[PDB]
């Protein structure tokens, strides 16, 4: 469903 | 590492570049692996705050921040993205597309996939705001070689969830003006992009044949039947996908997969080490050889009938059941001259082995399929050659004792070859 964004 | 404290007052210093210090904070906190604090930053208030940032087209660094910030609360339950949507994210969202910034846009674009990522209902509260003409315009360069290749990804998966899920499927507009872009993301170069394409076809074949017509309409078809062949299984596996959405479809619509040479592939699927691949190959077979006469002599003519043989004796089980579907359809609808040569390459003591599985449905297609065999063999005279082919393999003592158990249609069709082929 989504992606959060990693460093 | 800020508290969530710290960051609150800093967001309520209205102080420009303190309340940028603050957002990074809260930036970095929602970046981090182990348990984001999401519903710390929601429970403090700060998404209003975010959300007026996205709008400071003087301070860029903010509106970064905030945008980074928001996609990763979006990025969590459907009551997380729920208070971003509640706090105005999306039409904010919407108007970074178009920021001078490629970060920027870029982060919005991602914001936006968080967003329609949920459901039907934020997709297409996402699609009212206007999103496809500003996201398809990022596109529209005369070579796609030219984005930075982050960025096209990110476009890519964004547009595949515009495409995702039912109940109800997207708009028939909304896909109509996506799907030009769509088969050229499909014909790119880039493993993730190609992958991610064949995930939103995939979607959009997932309907009524209606649906199905207007992909098969855009000319992916070949495409597809190529990326059926990749190494990559992040590919294959979408890939493989449409194309068995794209065979439940009409008997023509089924034409045109077979017309691209997919079957040729088919060898390869049906002994993929992946289980997925065999059983999504099998089911691909199942719709195939449910369809016309000449398309099931197209399976035969691949020498795909041995290999149906060969995942029906050995296979995960529910590939197993995709495989006792394929023979059932196929002895539905062959004719007898095809029937026979499924006998001759060995479908019945296989088919007879799987009697015993504790499944009721399973049983149920498999007697479905004895019946189709023995019609046939009721036109040739050799119902008696069967008779004892099904006996000497065993096959006899299986239907005797399924005769007499719990579920109805079987024992009213189990005894029915009882009491009509042995005696």
């Amino acid at each position: 469903r989504k992606r959060q964004k990693l460093m | 590492n800020w508290s969530v404290e710290d960051i609150v007052k800093g967001i309520n210093s209205n102080n420009l570049e303190s309340q940028l210090q603050a957002t990074q904070a809260a930036r970095k906190l929602l970046s981090r692996e182990k348990q984001p604090p999401i519903d710390n930053i929601i429970r403090a208030g700060l998404i209003p705050k975010f959300v007026s940032f996205l709008g400071k087209t003087d301070c860029s660094p903010i509106q970064f921040e905030s945008a980074w910030a928001l996609t990763n609360i979006a990025s969590g339950t459907s009551e997380q993205t729920k208070a971003v949507v509640d706090g105005g994210a999306i039409p904010a969202f919407i108007s970074l597309l178009a920021s001078p910034h490629a970060h920027i846009s870029e982060q919005a674009v991602w914001a936006l996939g968080n967003i329609a990522g949920d459901g039907s209902a934020f997709r297409d509260l996402v699609i009212k705001h206007g999103a496809i003409d500003p996201l398809l315009a990022l596109l529209a360069v005369p070579d796609l070689s030219t984005l930075a290749c982050g960025y096209l990804r990110n476009l890519t998966w964004t547009l595949s969830n515009l495409c995702r899920n039912k109940n109800p499927a997207p708009p028939l507009d909304a896909v109509e003006q996506i799907l030009p872009t769509l088969v050229r993301l499909l014909h790119h170069n880039d493993p993730e992009v190609l992958a991610d394409s064949c995930w939103a076809i995939s979607y959009l074949t997932d309907g009524p044949n209606e649906r199905i017509e207007m992909v098969v309409k855009k000319g992916v078809v070949p495409q597809l039947v190529k990326l059926l062949g990749a190494t990559e299984l992040p590919i294959v596996t979408p890939a493989l996908r449409a194309i068995g959405n794209i065979v439940t479809g009409t008997d023509e619509q089924t034409q045109k997969v077979i017309d691209a040479g997919a079957l040729a592939v088919f060898p390869s699927l049906l002994t993929n080490p992946k289980t997925n691949i065999q059983k999504e190959a099998t089911w691909t077979m199942s719709n195939i050889t449910a369809g016309r006469q000449d398309q099931i002599q197209q399976v035969v003519n691949h020498g795909l009938v041995p290999f149906l043989v060969g995942v029906l004796s050995k296979a995960d089980f529910k590939t197993q059941k995709e495989a006792a579907w394929a023979i059932t359809n196929y002895t539905s609808g062959g004719t007898v001259e095809q029937i026979v040569y499924l006998v001759h390459c060995g479908i019945i003591e296989p088919l007879m082995n799987l009697l015993s599985a504790k499944d009721t449905k399973i049983i149920q297609v498999i007697l479905d399929a004895i019946s189709n065999i023995f019609q046939a063999a009721e036109k040739l005279g050799e119902t008696e050659k069967l008779s004892i082919m099904i006996e000497e393999c065993g096959g006899l003592d299986k239907i005797e004792a399924l005769q007499r158990h719990e579920n109805e249609s079987v024992y009213k069709a189990s005894l029915n070859l009882i009491e009509k082929y042995f005696s």
